[PDB]
RNA sequence: GGCCAUUUUUGGUAAGCAGAACUGGCGAUGCGGGAUGAACCGAACGUAGAGUUAAGGUGCCGGAAUACACGCUCAUCAGAC
RNA sequence: CUGACGAGUAGGCAGGCGUGGAGGUCAGUGACGAAGCCUAGACCGUAAGGUCGGGUCGAACGGCCUCUAGUGCAGAUCUUGG
RNA sequence: ACUUGGCGGAAAGGCCUUGGGUGCUUGCUGGCGAAUUGCAAUGUCAUUUUGCGUGGGGAUAAAUCAUUUGUAUACGACUUAG
């Protein structure tokens, strides 16, 4: 089996963007945001 | 060893191409008649041809001419020996022994 | 007053020795590559915090059996230790290289440490009292360091020769064959 | 046209060899388009050469070129030994050459 | 110019170096006959490295040539080098390695009106 | 003579196929083996499989990783089979089997070029009709690939989609036909067959 | 001394060459080269053309011409052994060929001479070229080997 | 201080055992082949170039015909000198 | 000038390379720098080895014809020092 | 080189198709030039990446050490927090 594509969610909570950094104080807190701007259409791309 | 019954053509070339002579012993070339002539005009021969016509038609002295040539020095057969091993007789397929005329064809390949 | 191999300009250069220090030489070899290349003042400041225990030397070469640790990760390797003697002997030297910097007329702010090498001096024995009666050696392992440090410059610009050609006359006779029909 | 090739491309192969010794002096040579022996007895005395690219720009080019000739004909399927100037460096086992028309017997 | 010589042929250019003379420091590089009874030199084996014998002798015709074409001489002073006013293009000097620089120039202005070739003209230069 | 030999292993035998592509990697073509899981060996289904069992227990004693690797695909025992002829431990073996490619089924860069067969590994050109082969699929399943019937999937998707275009092309062809009628009779068709084209 | 005189001093007198016994002779060429017979150049700057062979010069080389008006190969030194000669042929009969020699070239813009001779030769070749079919077409071709030739296989 | 091998051979059930006889070697001997092996096959070596071969081989490693010809053999332990 | 021939351990003989010192000679070299040392710089000799250039250095040293020997090193669980 | 739509995931990264524009046409008949590279010596016509200059688009973070944690631990590592 290969993974082809993953879908995320619209607007994912603070426990799921705590996973993605390693040091949550310092950072940005900036994951998913270029992602969750691709609801900001009609999610043609996601419904791709 | 391997011998035969040789023609006149292959004692020709021999003689003509690997003959030499033995002169105080110093192996030399047979190149001119003057060799032959001043080593044995004692004996009558005195060209090469007398050479070879003291060879094939074997003669009274034919010791005295036959041990005026050095042994003939050959090559290796320029089309192989013809078998796969040469060290069965000509009659179980190899090399070695009486194989009359066809002596002719391995010298001629040696020559 | 001979020095290692250096490439660098004895105008705008400082230098400092200190011969004949009981230290360890394997200690020393490692924080004189540590502090190898950099700037005088992140020099100073990182052996400064070679002392507290807040980053640690790199042992490279004479590294066997040393216990690995974390601080390596800021260089790639495992195997790093905190070398105090060492380190103090060589901050001694650096400021020693600054003060020889400074009467010399040069700034500061550009010195980089240029050349330091350490290598072996005369051991010095003392003897250990092994079983059965043995005496086998003790020696000190003690060091020559010396270091030479530089300003930075700039503008070291890649101009070069001409590198005069050998071509044919007939590779010529096909180079001016173009100039007839393009150039 | 798209086509300027006047000379036959082949292939180099390991060198005159036995199993356990080679001669570097003779390299093998399998021409394309050659089966039979007597098919290679018509590039025999033919000039070889072996193009590589190189780093230093010598001569006012970067492509240097080692030249040579057929010699002789070499087992029943076609494969020509061939001698060299300099000879060929041992790394080119599998590498394309040009087995060129001159000097020309037709 | 020199002589009329044929293409100087070296039959092995290549210098004969012990055996081990690399794997061990105390093994220097000069030739000697390896005499072991298991030793695999003497015995001439495939891959091993090859003894200096009378084969590897240089022509007569050709032998002490240099690359130029004549044979080295060496001179000390001028004296020794007006031996060689006869023999110009067979022999070449050679200046020693203790002459002096104020001799040096000498020996040069005079072999250079001799037209006796100097194989090391550029030893000691005042420039 | 192509850059790039590809080679349809259907229907050919392991080592006969496995010497002549060995020989043509040492000689600088590239080749691509597609197709592997159809190869054939001689011999019965149960010789082979007693051979292959007779080879997977050949592990190291002391350490069963780094012993022999008993690889189950097929396109992994034509390469066994193959690299046991390349002399691989030097530098010209390892760019020698830098050239091949051996995949199973036919991976979609290499279904749209031409495949080709080698004559002399055919096993219908060499085996004696009567003796007994092994298709390489059902001998590396029975010792445990696991992706058979996957690789039959696709291929049996494959093939659809090539056969349409086998229409695509054929039908068109008919009209080059009609078009090869029509320029007979003239000057120049007569002046062709008079040299012979 | 810091080296001893040797005793024997090999003199410097040169020795003349032995009296050789290698007279020059004439080429004699192979059997496909006839007067008239179009060649295929195979090296130099006019590699590929094909071109019309001519008067057999003394110093092993063909005298060769396009004719210029056609490929633009002019009159020029090629040697014989770099060709190859095809089967046809054109009447080279009616060209005054013969002021040519090896006199003639010599190295030392073009020289408006060699342009004449050109222009002289040229027009009665064209005139003799425009006989036969496609061949002032085929002369203005070049050689290359497409693939699939086997140059032991083909018959020029 | 010897050893090995062919033919003859004593003791011994037998030996890569012990002891004799003719010759050849190895010891001192490289080289090409027997995949590797002091003595088996070939052939005994100054340094190089060209050609032809010996013993062995020509699917691939490995240079050389997956040559030609007539048959035999299927081995859930092939057989390859 | 011509011809033949060229494995070799133990071993025998010959021609030679090197070292310390002695008689002779080159009216030899030399503090405008001898000997020594270093030198993937060069030349010669089959080889032992010889020679030159560069750096270092600080006062003596070589070629040849002969004489003489406490004369040549990878190994001795070799000696001393490192 | 634009454009139009469809198909293709096994490693699709390619295939098919629409409408124009520009260029060439050896499909046929022509005119000029193509010499001197001087009798062969690749007669230099593939690329890939690194880096540096210019122009035009886009976005503006993490990780490690130190502190802490104990579901983890000889040391690192691991899991945590600020």
């Amino acid at each position: 089996l290969r993974s082809l594509t993953t879908v995320w969610a619209e607007h994912l909570s603070d426990e799921v963007k705590r996973r993605f950094y390693k040091n949550w104080y310092k950072s940005k807190k900036k994951a998913f945001t270029k992602y969750s701007a691709k609801y900001a259409q009609d999610g043609a791309g996601i419904e791709r | 060893v391997a011998y035969g019954y040789p023609s006149y053509s292959t004692i020709r070339q021999l003689v003509y191409k690997r003959g030499f002579g033995k002169i105080n012993k110093q192996r030399v070339p047979l190149s001119d008649n003057a060799i032959i002539e001043a080593n044995l005009g004692k004996y009558g021969i005195l060209s090469i041809d007398d050479l070879i016509h003291e060879i094939i038609t074997v003669g009274p002295h034919f010791k005295q001419a036959n041990n005026f040539l050095w042994p003939f020095k050959l090559s290796n057969p320029s089309g192989g020996w013809g078998v796969p091993r040469k060290f069965k007789h000509f009659i179980q397929g190899g090399s070695f022994g009486n194989r009359e005329e066809f002596i002719n064809k391995l010298v001629k390949s040696m020559n | 007053a001979r020095y290692g191999a250096t490439s660098t300009n004895p105008a705008k250069s400082a230098s400092a020795r200190g011969s004949y220090l009981r230290v360890s030489f394997k200690n020393t070899r490692e924080t004189a590559q540590a502090i190898n290349g950099w700037e005088l003042t992140k020099a100073q400041k990182y052996l400064e915090q070679v002392l507290d225990h807040q980053r640690a030397i790199p042992f490279r070469r004479f590294n066997s059996s040393i216990g690995r640790t974390a601080q390596g990760k800021e260089f790639g390797v495992t195997k790093a230790r905190w070398p105090a003697k060492s380190v103090k002997f060589v901050q001694g030297l650096l400021q020693n290289a600054a003060a020889n910097a400074e009467a010399k007329g040069l700034d500061a702010t550009k010195l980089y440490v240029s050349h330091i090498q350490v290598n072996q001096a005369p051991k010095q024995r003392r003897r250990t009292y092994r079983a059965h009666g043995r005496i086998n050696k003790y020696e000190s392992s003690p060091s020559h360091i010396e270091l030479v440090v530089t300003e930075k410059e700039e503008a070291v610009a890649k101009a070069a020769e001409k590198k005069v050609v050998r071509l044919t006359s007939r590779q010529r006779g096909r180079i001016a064959a173009q100039k007839r029909i393009a150039a | 046209a798209e086509s300027h090739r006047l000379y036959v491309k082949g292939k180099h192969l390991s060198y005159q060899r036995s199993k356990r010794v080679n001669n570097p002096n003779v390299s093998l040579i399998k021409i394309e388009g050659v089966a039979t022996p007597q098919d290679a007895q018509f590039y025999l005395g033919k000039r070889i050469a072996y193009v590589y690219r190189a780093s230093k720009e010598v001569r006012g080019s970067k492509i240097r070129v080692m030249w040579g000739k057929v010699t002789r004909t070499h087992g029943n399927s076609g494969v020509v030994r061939a001698t060299f100037r300099n000879n060929l460096p041992a790394k080119t086992f599998g590498a394309s050459v040009r087995i060129f028309l001159y000097p020309s017997n037709i | 110019a020199s002589l009329p010589h044929p293409k100087i042929v070296k039959k092995h250019t290549k210098k004969f170096k012990r055996h081990h003379s690399d794997r061990y420091h105390r093994v220097a590089e000069n030739w000697r006959k390896q005499k072991g009874i298991d030793s695999v030199v003497r015995r001439r084996f495939r891959g091993n490295i090859s003894q200096p014998k009378i084969g590897y002798g240089s022509n007569k015709k050709t032998k002490f040539l240099s690359p130029s074409g004549h044979k080295t001489f060496l001179v000390a002073n001028v004296k020794d080098l007006e031996t060689l006013t006869m023999h110009t293009k067979t022999y070449a000097a050679e200046i020693a390695h203790n002459i002096s620089a104020k001799n040096r120039v000498v020996i040069l202005a005079r072999a250079k009106a001799l037209g006796i070739k100097v194989t090391n003209p550029k030893g000691r230069l005042a420039l | 003579v192509e850059p790039v030999v590809v080679i349809d292993g259907k229907g050919h035998l392991v080592g006969r196929l496995a010497s002549v592509v060995a020989k043509q990697l040492l000689n600088g073509q590239k080749i691509v083996v597609v197709r592997a899981e159809e190869l054939n060996i001689s011999g019965e289904f149960f010789r082979n499989k007693l051979k292959y069992h007779d080879f997977l227990r050949k592990a190291t004693a002391f350490n069963k990783t780094r012993g022999p690797f008993h690889f189950r695909a097929p396109s992994r025992i034509f390469y066994k089979a193959l690299r046991g002829m390349v002399s691989h431990k030097t530098a010209r073996g390892k760019a020698a089997l830098e050239r091949l490619k051996v995949f199973e089924g036919i991976p979609p860069p290499y279904d749209k070029k031409k495949r080709v067969v080698v004559p002399q590994a055919l096993r219908v050109l060499r085996l004696k009709p009567g003796r007994k082969y092994t298709t390489l699929g059902k001998l590396s399943t029975s010792v445990g690939w696991k992706y058979e019937d996957v690789v039959a999937k696709l291929e049996a998707k494959r093939k659809v989609s090539s056969a349409e275009y086998y229409a695509k092309k054929r039908a068109f062809t008919k009209k080059v036909a009609s078009a090869n009628a029509t320029a007979a009779e003239s000057d120049v068709a007569k002046q062709l067959a008079a040299l012979g084209y | 001394s810091a080296q001893k005189a040797p005793k024997w001093y090999p003199s410097e007198d040169v020795a003349a060459l032995k009296k050789t016994r290698k007279a020059a002779r004439p080429q004699k060429l192979r059997a496909s080269l006839v007067p008239g017979t179009v060649l295929i150049l195979l090296a130099g700057r006019f590699r590929g053309k094909r071109v019309v062979y001519l008067k057999h010069l003394e110093d092993n080389t063909l005298l060769i011409s396009g004719p210029f008006k056609v490929n633009g190969v002019p009159l020029r030194r090629v040697n014989a052994r770099y060709v190859i000669a095809t089967s046809t042929k054109v009447s080279v009969e009616g060209v005054n060929v013969e002021k040519f020699n090896v006199e003639y070239f010599a190295k030392e813009e073009i020289k408006a001479e060699r342009v004449e001779d050109q222009k002289v030769v040229d027009k009665a070749l064209i005139a003799e070229i425009k006989k036969t079919p496609l061949l002032k077409q085929y002369l203005s071709a070049s050689f290359s080997l497409k693939n699939g030739d086997k140059p032991h296989m083909l018959k020029f």
